[PDB]
């Protein structure tokens, strides 16, 4: 009848464990992001931190190089070695075929080792996801994303966690041509998707915007308190 | 049925239920009917598709210049013997240089199934391969099945609808021995046409026919080079 | 009797069973009114029943023979009104691992091929079709599969 | 309650019963029995026929896995094939090595364990088949051993295996081997082997004859049916 | 096949409905649906018929069919589509 | 009875981590330990599971392991498992020491260890660990870094700690008692002891039952200082005298 | 009561008693066999038997005296079939001490060496547990005769004088005041001690062509098996 | 939940883990072997008793030891044991010629039971049921151990396993109290050994083992009974 | 009840296979069609949400210079067996000096079909369209997980693949050229798809000897659009 | 457990026969119920 699953598939076509597996991402830590012609932003926040512990061991979002950075959720047990797992394909792609590394080469490296994670009785499966945050070569955008079972898909922009398709519905006036025209109303935009999401109090919201090429700097709280006065003044002069 | 799980465990009867299983999906392919005379031998089988359209998968190929074979059920387990028969046959071919009879090489074709079929973690192979070829004596058929028990004859068959080729072959496998190739290979069809049901084809791109002999290299039959062979016909009675 | 217990639904006659072993035991006057019994299958057989008195001559009857299913059937065809030309030799052979009961499905079949029926069966595919339709038919064979 | 699941662990008995389906399935098998003269060992075997089935004289149970030795074997012929080979591959190590003669005892002992440690690990499994094995030779003589699923090496003058090996070994002990000569030792398992198995289960069947000793020359190979009189010799007495 | 469409056959003399409707586009999209998906189907219809305060099905030509795709596979189950080929 | 199946290699069935919930049961069993923020300095505490006196108390420091001149830990948990744990990271510790010649910043050192248990969490059917320890040391960027093990990968690390279970009644004192930039790392000593003779079920803080380990930033040095129940007798004195300061108000 | 695979495995059970290997203690008690090991001052006698069931049994391969060494010998119990593999690894593990060590081994350690591989046949349930029983003799320097048991849970066991196995119970239980005497033992006497311990476990003391009779004395240290000629002198001896 | 599997060790829902549980209580029905720490030397005093009068003590020995200074005892079942003497007997003449000099025992106990915890720890299938008593002499002062299957090793002046193990840690608990005289511990840790023990006591019954700082000497029943019983 | 996935069943017969089956049910239709002149093949991207990207996910790839392909049920699954292929094609061209045919394509991929090993722990429910141009001209061949060949004129797969099949035998026409084929794709595929037709719904895949490759091109679906 | 303090107090007493109890007793009505608690010394140490 049912034997629930271990690696071979269910009567129906599909697993369990893999199905079982997405839960996870939902109950993880949630994350947003936006993309544009040349600057990029995201955002995480979901940090549970009551400022009384560490804050830099609680620091998740990383980058391998300034071009590409690595966006994740879930979990940071088996997300710190996707992080360490992708650094040394990305250094091999820094090492070998010297040019920056493509989005197509490394997704499919940690594709091909997230489908044999899931494989062997054995190595264990993901149960977390990720995200590919970045840009392609001469200020194009990438932005890309991760799956238990090793497939990866691009999006206009990042919405995922609780209410992936209320956010997108949001992102839908977010496909003008005016976001990301400036990146003053792209970051008060991020702010604003964010809003419907979780608590959205400001303390553990953090954002890095990465213009062009340049490396991602996250943003403090002053220019943050900035974007969010902007933000309450085109809200309150919509009236 | 728990104790038909492990192919090590035997049962409390000891028969493995195993082989059976694997003994059905032997029985559930195509209806083949093998054969051999003296002179030559001819072998049978038949082809099904999926849809019309879409070409009637063949069964009869070839190996050893003076080696056909048929196969039926499983395809995985069949080309994986079918490259292992190609590296056997080449054996005594290359060092020996000289081709092997199939008395002494299918025992180890025996023997490679006989793993699987033994220690746990392993599974049996259903084999519809229907063998034949040509030493110093003449001709031989053999058998295989999950089993790993291949048996010399004259005529067998197996698949579906074979109980009924079987009682047709006993009195006519006797006297098949003698004829030449001709009258021998639309005899050979005037067999499985009665298995088959009588109300249909049976037409030519859905039946295999082979012919092997001492002097004469194998040669795969099918499509235009079965139409000599059906032509000339005596058609079933109602 | 199963192994442990309780209880048993029936467990009141599997005593009394027991029982009737008792008075074939200890009770001489039931040596009179032989009585017979019969079972589907021997799976649970209690070994206290070899006796005179007990269960005395136990009969394993196997799958009838392809002769003994050919008789068998003949023998409640014989009222029936039959095409003729029954050779007898392709039912007999068809028949294989069938239970008595299945030849009679094929036997009360082949009374209802009279009038029309509508379907037409003609004439000596008639016995091998009610003998398939238990465990046949294909369909699949390959489809899906090779 | 499961305890008979697995042959390599035990049950609360101090037995396995995988064993016992190993014993019993030999016991399936078709009659075929041993016996050993003074200057050579005779072999035979019944092959049951249903239909045909097939060329007659072929895969036979009659198997040679050395110069001075020979196998009867019963059950399942993939297995038999196996364990013949799995002896040839022993014979092969001896005469490889060393290239003379392998004592019979010896041999049983190389096989024994091989049999044995099949029982030993619940990977692989117990064979369901039993051989014969015998051998003559001018220095050692004849000997007859028999090798039973479980492991156990020992031999006797004779033994039987098959769906009674009862009644198949009560007329040995009145059978006269060592005066009577080889040729006569043949036909004593010719005879009662038609009269026992009665043809009544089986219709047709066919009994294989194999033997070594002296009058061969140490050498192993089938004797037919004709040759040497047996022929006469086996439908003689045999129809009472 | 021709037998879910001969249901709505009969099902036309229920609830309101014309012979303009084309019965075997989503008829094929839904297979194993037997007879009595269907007709809760041709049911919860009227339920949003009611709620949109429409009539006869025909009106409501093409939307007829939009509201028989949403309901019947939302009756079935809910899974995503992304991690099927994934 | 789709969770009852023996595992441990793939992960339970909405999302929640299998056997992390009852790794972190085994936690809280029977474990104690306490963190707190110093500057110049860091201190750490422990206790002696057997409090019986016929004990030689030769093993010097039993919860507290020190694997670096310049840092140490302090297991909680099964003495048994962690001693694999002590020598591994000691020799990981030890081959990049070898390696670079430069002491092995705790940054990358504790997340070893953690990718070396998510390993044995991670597959092969392995055994989770069931200890968390503790990390303090000082490095030439980010200097005093705290850290705590996790079985699940992800490390508890923070600049406090709670050890175990039991201590959850330290962790409501040691947020409302939470200071930046005053040490004096005995006015955490002192609130140590605080936390032992109150939150902590054996009370009057018995000194051959605990241990306190505190280690104080010395260039080079970096003396790991043992106390260890010299002069921890005259702070149960000092405890009490607070003790009986503070009765005096009322 | 049983909870888990504790049936299929040698693992303890609540009450700290293993399974697996429990149901080999009494695996040897369905072998039938009873083979006493007693010592005298100078000479250890060992005494076992055999059952004849059918006339063709022979006295070579089912005698189940097995000699390790020439000065060292050994009986087995139980099943027969794992001793013979036991037999053979004795002989290995001697001529390693033979080999590498360069003198004949005391057969203390022998017993050591064994019953370390039988516990690594203890360790693991795919391997089978081997329920063979050894019992092993030998001379050691200055030590006089020796006797030596090993059952197949795994350890080295000697003493003076110590019997395990199906009826050895009751020979144990008689031999304790019979034994005592404790005095030098002649080679008649401890032959007289073989059989009346014989003669309470069974007293049908039949022709002694059946029973095997081995001793261990220091005259030539070589062990030496005892002839049929001298078996039924000393039993009509002791019997007047 | 279950949940740990095994390799190293199996499961438990609350505490400690199940399964070797059990092979932990065949751990207390092995044989009771007391042990003393006492001055500039270490005793160990343990008890054998055969089945039967046929049996000799002078084959099997209960007491080995792996070096000439540090002998040792077990509490515990039965070749488990006999494994690991052997495995120590590897094991600590390695380490022994490594450094070529003995060394403190402080690093016998780190080295030679960090296998043996190993070996109890990880999956032997089967579980191991045999702990042990450790000792030595080591730079003028001695120590006594005690370690078990769970792999917690111990340190005790006066420690028992086995029998009396509720009644003689208790009795050692409150008779003793720090460190006594040497003689003067032997004697109460004697008296609370012969307190479950039969009341029937022979040379041939117990055996008594001794570190001394000149090095382990293993004694013998017969200067077992000829110095007391009651030995002090 | 007691499924031993490839262990067999009492029955008996394979299970898991006929639910790798069951695996292309789940993915996207797509509807092959060999002809003389060229082969012309379609398939639905099934576009979810605006932010999926239309040329992100495709189900033709192109395994070598003269072969294409249509992949069916899992994505990653197939992509492995493409790209390996693509790695069997190149040693083809390199010790024969000639392409590889697009026939032994699939015994390649055949013999690894079920291996009951490491891959294929649990099998791949991938089935492959191998489409291309060999040396005798425009072919299409269909397989499935359980290692199937058998030459198919049209051949369908996916979920509409059952309705599919029905309406395509009838309309299918195999002596005739591409410029029937052109219009006969888009009769199969306005019937399948229940929304409007754009670029970025479904894309065409059409492999021609003289005309190449083509595979495809941009911006000449919407062309078959207003050609209605 | 006090007020089985109590009555353990109150049987000595009685069994010495005097109308009051001494706080010596109460002293021996704990050592009774102090032989019942948990278990020891196997598993934890």
């Amino acid at each position: 009848s049912y034997d629930r699953a271990i690696t071979v598939f269910s009567p129906d076509g599909h697993l369990f464990q893999v199905e079982y597996a997405q839960e996870a991402v939902k109950k993880g830590s949630t994350a947003v992001g936006v993309r544009g012609r040349d600057i990029v932003v995201l955002g995480v926040e979901k940090k549970s931190v009551a400022k009384l512990q560490d804050e830099r061991t609680v620091r998740k979002i990383c980058a391998l190089d300034d071009n590409v950075c690595m966006a994740f959720a879930g979990l940071t047990a088996d997300a710190r070695i996707v992080i360490n797992r992708a650094r040394v394909e990305c250094q091999s792609h820094r090492l070998t075929v010297e040019d920056p590394v493509t989005v197509e080469y490394i997704t499919r490296y940690i594709a091909s080792l997230k489908q044999r994670y899931t494989q062997s009785n054995g190595r264990r499966p993901f149960g977390i996801s990720a995200l590919i945050v970045g840009f392609d070569f001469d200020g194009t955008p990438r932005l890309y994303q991760t799956d238990p079972s090793g497939t990866y898909h691009a999006w206009k922009a990042n919405a995922i966690g609780r209410g992936a398709k209320s956010v997108r519905e949001f992102l839908e006036k977010n496909y003008t041509d005016e976001a990301i025209e400036t990146d003053d109303l792209t970051i008060k935009l991020v702010i604003k998707a964010l809003l419907e999401v979780v608590q959205s109090g400001g303390k553990n919201i953090e954002l890095a915007v990465m213009r062009r090429d340049q490396s991602l700097k996250i943003l403090n709280p002053e220019e943050i308190e900035k974007y969010v006065a902007e933000i309450e003044k085109e809200k309150e002069e919509n009236e | 049925n728990q104790y038909d799980n492990d192919v090590t465990v035997w049962s409390p009867q000891g028969r493995i239920h195993q082989i059976e299983y694997a003994m059905e999906a032997v029985k559930q392919g195509s209806a083949t009917v093998g054969l051999k005379s003296k002179t030559h031998a001819v072998l049978v089988a038949l082809k099904r598709a999926q849809s019309e359209l879409a070409a009637h998968q063949k069964k009869i190929l070839h190996v050893d210049n003076h080696i056909g074979i048929s196969i039926a059920g499983l395809t995985a387990d069949a080309r994986l013997l079918c490259n292992f028969m190609r590296q056997e046959c080449l054996d005594s071919r290359f060092v020996f240089d000289r081709p092997l009879p199939v008395s002494r090489l299918v025992s180890l074709i025996g023997s490679k199934t006989q793993i699987p079929t033994q220690r746990y973690g392993r599974r049996p192979y259903g084999v519809g391969l229907l063998i034949a070829g040509y030493d110093d004596m003449g001709p031989h058929i053999f058998q295989t099945c999950p089993s790993a028990n291949y048996f010399d004859c004259r005529a067998m068959s197996i698949g579906a609808r074979s109980q009924s080729a079987r009682t047709y072959l006993e009195r006519h496998m006797s006297e098949f021995m003698e004829c030449n190739l001709n009258e021998l290979v639309k005899h050979g069809l005037r067999a499985l046409r009665e298995t088959l049901p009588a109300e249909q084809d049976l037409t030519t791109k859905n039946v295999s026919i082979g012919i092997v002999g001492k002097d004469l290299e194998f040669t795969i039959y099918d499509d235009d080079d079965v139409s000599p062979f059906l032509e000339g016909l005596e058609e079933r009675p109602q | 009797k199963r192994f442990d217990s309780e209880k048993a639904g029936d467990r009141e006659v599997q005593r009394t069973m027991l029982e009737l072993l008792n008075q074939l035991d200890g009770f001489q006057p039931n040596t009179q009114v032989k009585v017979i019994a019969a079972t589907n299958r021997v799976d649970i057989l209690d070994p206290a029943l070899l006796r005179s008195g007990r269960l005395d001559r136990k009969i394993e009857f196997p799958m009838p023979n392809e002769e003994a299913r050919a008789r068998i059937m003949q023998i409640h065809s014989r009222k029936m009104n039959v095409s003729p030309d029954v050779n007898y030799e392709e039912l007999a052979r068809c028949t294989d691992d069938f239970n008595g009961a299945q030849c009679k499905a094929v036997c009360v079949e082949a009374g209802m091929i009279a009038l029309r029926r509508g379907a037409t069966e003609l004439t000596h595919e008639d016995y091998m079709e009610g003998i398939l339709e238990v465990q046949a038919k294909k369909k699949a064979n390959l489809q899906y599969y090779a | 309650t499961g305890y008979d699941l697995s042959a390599s662990t035990f049950s609360p008995d101090g037995r396995v019963f995988q064993v016992e389906y190993a014993m019993k399935a030999v016991e399936n098998s078709s009659t075929a029995i041993g016996i050993r003269c003074k200057d050579g060992v005779v072999f035979g075997v019944e092959k049951l026929v249903l239909s045909k089935l097939y060329e007659e004289g072929s895969n036979k149970r009659l198997f040679n896995v050395d110069r001075h030795v020979g196998m009867a074997v019963a059950g399942l012929l993939a297995d038999a094939r196996s364990l013949a080979d799995i002896a040839r591959e022993e014979a092969s190590n001896f005469r490889s090595n060393f290239g003379y003669n392998i004592p019979l005892k010896h041999l049983a002992d190389r096989v024994a364990m091989y049999v044995h440690a099949y029982t030993l690990y619940s990977a692989v499994r117990p064979f369901g088949c039993s051989f014969m094995l015998g051998s003559y030779s001018v220095n050692d003589g004849a000997q007859l051993y028999m090798i039973d699923p479980s492991g156990v090496s020992y031999g006797y003058w004779g033994c039987a295996i098959g769906k009674a090996r009862q009644a198949a070994k009560t007329e040995i002990e009145k059978l006269q081997m060592k005066e009577m000569t080889c040729r006569d030792i043949v036909k004593e398992v010719a005879k009662i082997i038609y009269i026992v198995h009665d043809e009544v289960k089986d219709k047709a069947f066919e009994l294989e004859l194999s033997w070594v000793g002296e009058l061969t020359n140490g050498r192993h190979e089938i004797v037919p049916k004709d040759i040497r009189e047996e022929a006469e010799k086996y439908a003689k007495e045999s129809l009472k | 096949l021709e037998g879910r469409t001969h249901i709505f056959k009969i099902h036309a003399r229920s609830m309101s409905v014309e012979r303009d409707i084309r019965f075997e586009l989503l008829a094929r999209l839904c297979p194993n649906s037997t007879g009595a998906e269907i007709r809760s189907v041709c049911t919860e219809a009227g339920m949003f018929a009611i709620r949109a305060r429409r009539k006869i099905a025909t009106e409501k030509d093409f939307l007829e069919a939009v509201n028989k795709v949403i309901k019947s596979y939302a009756k079935f189950s809910a899974t995503p589509r992304y991690m099927t080929y994934n | 009875s789709r969770r009852y199946d023996s595992r441990t290699t793939i992960f339970s069935p909405e999302g929640r981590l299998y056997q992390v919930e009852y790794a972190m049961e085994a936690i809280g069993h029977a474990g104690t330990c306490l963190g707190i923020l110093a500057n110049d300095g860091v201190l750490l505490a422990a206790e002696r599971r057997n409090i019986h006196k016929l004990l030689d108390e030769v093993f010097f420091s039993e919860k507290i392991y020190k694997l670096n001149e310049d840092m140490a830990c302090s297991v909680a948990g099964i003495t048994s498992d962690a001693n694999v744990l002590t020598n591994e990271l000691r020799l990981i510790a030890q081959r990049y020491l070898l390696q670079y010649q430069e002491p092995i910043p705790c940054e990358q050192l504790v997340t070893a260890l953690c990718d070396i248990k998510q390993a044995y969490t991670q597959f092969g059917g392995k055994r989770p660990f069931g200890v968390s320890l503790l990390y303090i040391g000082w490095d030439k960027h980010y200097g005093f870094q705290l850290y705590q093990s996790d079985p699940s990968g992800n490390y508890g690390g923070w600049k406090a700690t709670c050890i175990g279970n039991n201590s959850a009644a330290a962790v409501s004192m040691l947020k409302q008692d939470y200071k930046e930039g005053e040490m004096t790392l005995k006015s955490a000593l002192a609130l140590a002891i605080k936390v032992l003779n109150k939150t902590m079920d054996v009370s009057k803080l018995s000194a051959e039952k605990v241990e306190i380990a505190t280690l104080t930033r010395e260039n080079g040095k970096t003396v790991i200082r043992v106390l260890k129940q010299k002069e921890v007798e005259q702070l149960i004195k000092k405890h009490e005298e607070e003790e009986a300061k503070a009765e005096r108000e009322k | 009561s049983s909870a888990g695979f504790d049936r299929h495995i040698t693992i303890f059970s609540p009450e700290g008693r293993l399974y697996q290997v429990e149901y080999a203690f009494k695996a040897i008690n369905q072998g039938g066999l009873t083979s006493v090991a007693v010592r005298g001052k100078d000479c250890a006698v060992i005494v076992t038997q055999k059952k004849v069931p059918d006339k063709l049994l022979d006295s070579s391969t089912v005698t189940h005296l097995f000699k390790i060494t020439e000065n060292i010998g050994c009986v087995m119990t139980g099943m027969t079939a794992d001793s013979r593999s036991q037999v053979q690894r004795a002989r290995y593990e001697a001529a390693n001490w033979k080999y590498k060590y360069g003198y004949e081994i005391p057969v203390d350690m022998l017993c050591k060496r064994i019953a370390d591989i039988s516990q690594v046949y203890t360790q693991n349930a795919e391997m089978r547990p081997l329920g063979c029983c050894m019992i092993l003799i030998g001379i050691d320097e200055e030590q006089g005769p020796q006797v030596y048991k090993c059952d197949p849970a795994g350890y080295y066991c000697g003493f003076k004088a110590t019997a395990a196995g199906v009826k050895q119970t009751e020979s144990t239980s008689f031999l304790e005041k019979k034994v005592k005497k404790k005095f030098d033992w002649t080679f008649e006497q401890t032959v007289e001690t073989a059989i009346t311990c014989l003669s309470t476990v069974l007293s049908i003391d039949f022709k002694p062509s059946e029973i095997e009779v081995g001793v261990v004395t220091v005259e030539n240290p070589k062990f030496r098996i005892l002839t049929e000629a001298e078996i039924d002198a000393h039993l009509v001896a002791l019997a007047e | 939940e279950r949940g740990y599997s095994f390799s190293l060790t199996t499961f438990s829902p609350s505490g400690k883990l199940v399964q070797i549980e059990y092979a932990l209580a065949a751990v207390a029905g092995g044989a009771p072997s007391v042990g003393i720490k006492a001055a500039n030397g270490v005793v160990l005093a343990t008890e054998k008793k055969q089945k039967s009068i046929l049996y000799d003590e002078r084959s099997v020995h209960k007491v080995e030891p792996i070096t000439k200074h540090i002998g040792l005892v077990y509490s515990g079942m039965g070749p488990d044991y006999r494994v690991l003497v052997h495995r120590a007997r590897k094991l600590a003449q390695q380490y022994y010629l490594v450094y070529q000099e003995p060394i403190p025992t402080a690093q016998l106990v780190q080295r030679v039971a960090s296998v043996m915890q190993e070996y109890t720890q990880s999956g032997g299938v089967r579980p191991f049921g045999v702990s042990l008593l450790i000792c030595g002499w080591n730079e003028g002062r001695p120590y006594l151990f005690q370690s078990d299957p769970s792999g917690a090793y111990f340190a005790w002046k006066a420690t028992a396993m086995g029998k009396n193990y509720v009644n003689g840690k208790t009795f050692l608990e409150k008779r003793y109290n720090e460190d006594l005289e040497l003689e003067d511990a032997i004697h109460t840790a004697i008296l609370t050994l012969k307190e479950s023990f039969e009341g029937q006591m022979t040379e041939d019954n117990i055996e008594v083992g001794i570190c001394n700082e000149a090095g382990f000497r293993r004694l013998t029943p017969t200067e077992v009974k000829d110095y007391l019983a009651a030995i002090a | 009840y007691d499924r031993g996935v490839n262990t067999f069943s009492p029955e008996g017969r394979l299970f898991q296979v006929e639910y790798a089956i069951e695996a292309i049910k789940l993915g996207s239709t797509a509807i092959g069609i060999q002809t003389s002149e060229g082969v012309c093949l379609a398939v639905e991207k099934r576009i979810t949400s605006p932010l999926m990207e239309p040329s992100s996910i495709e189900k033709i790839v192109e395994i070598d210079a003269h072969i294409g392909c249509a992949m069916s049920g899992l994505i990653a699954d197939a992509k492995t067996l493409i790209d390996k292929a693509r790695v069997e094609t190149q040693n083809h061209w390199f010790t024969y000096n000639e392409t590889m045919t697009v026939e032994s394509v699939t015994q390649a991929v055949s013999n690894l079909a079920l291996q009951f090993g490491e891959e294929d722990s649990r099998p791949f429910g991938v089935a492959l369209l191998f489409g291309g141009v060999d040396e005798k001209g425009p072919q299409l061949f269909h397989m499935d997980p359980s290692g199937t060949f058998v030459q198919c004129d049209a051949r369908a797969i996916g979920s509409a693949s059952e309705g599919a099949q029905s309406s395509l035998q009838e309309v299918y026409h195999k002596s005739m050229t591409l410029k029937e084929a052109i219009k006969s794709s888009l009769i199969i595929l306005k019937q399948v798809m229940e929304e409007k037709l754009n670029a970025t719904n479904i894309e065409l895949a059409t492999v021609q000897p003289g005309q190449n490759f083509h595979m495809f091109t941009k911006e000449e679906l919407e062309e078959v659009i207003k050609d209605i | 457990e006090v007020k089985g303090v109590c009555t353990e107090a109150g049987m000595y007493a009685l069994r010495e026969r005097r109308v009051h109890v001494t706080q010596e007793d109460f002293e021996m009505a704990v050592a009774k119920v102090m032989q019942k608690d948990s278990e020891k010394n196997m598993s934890i140490k």
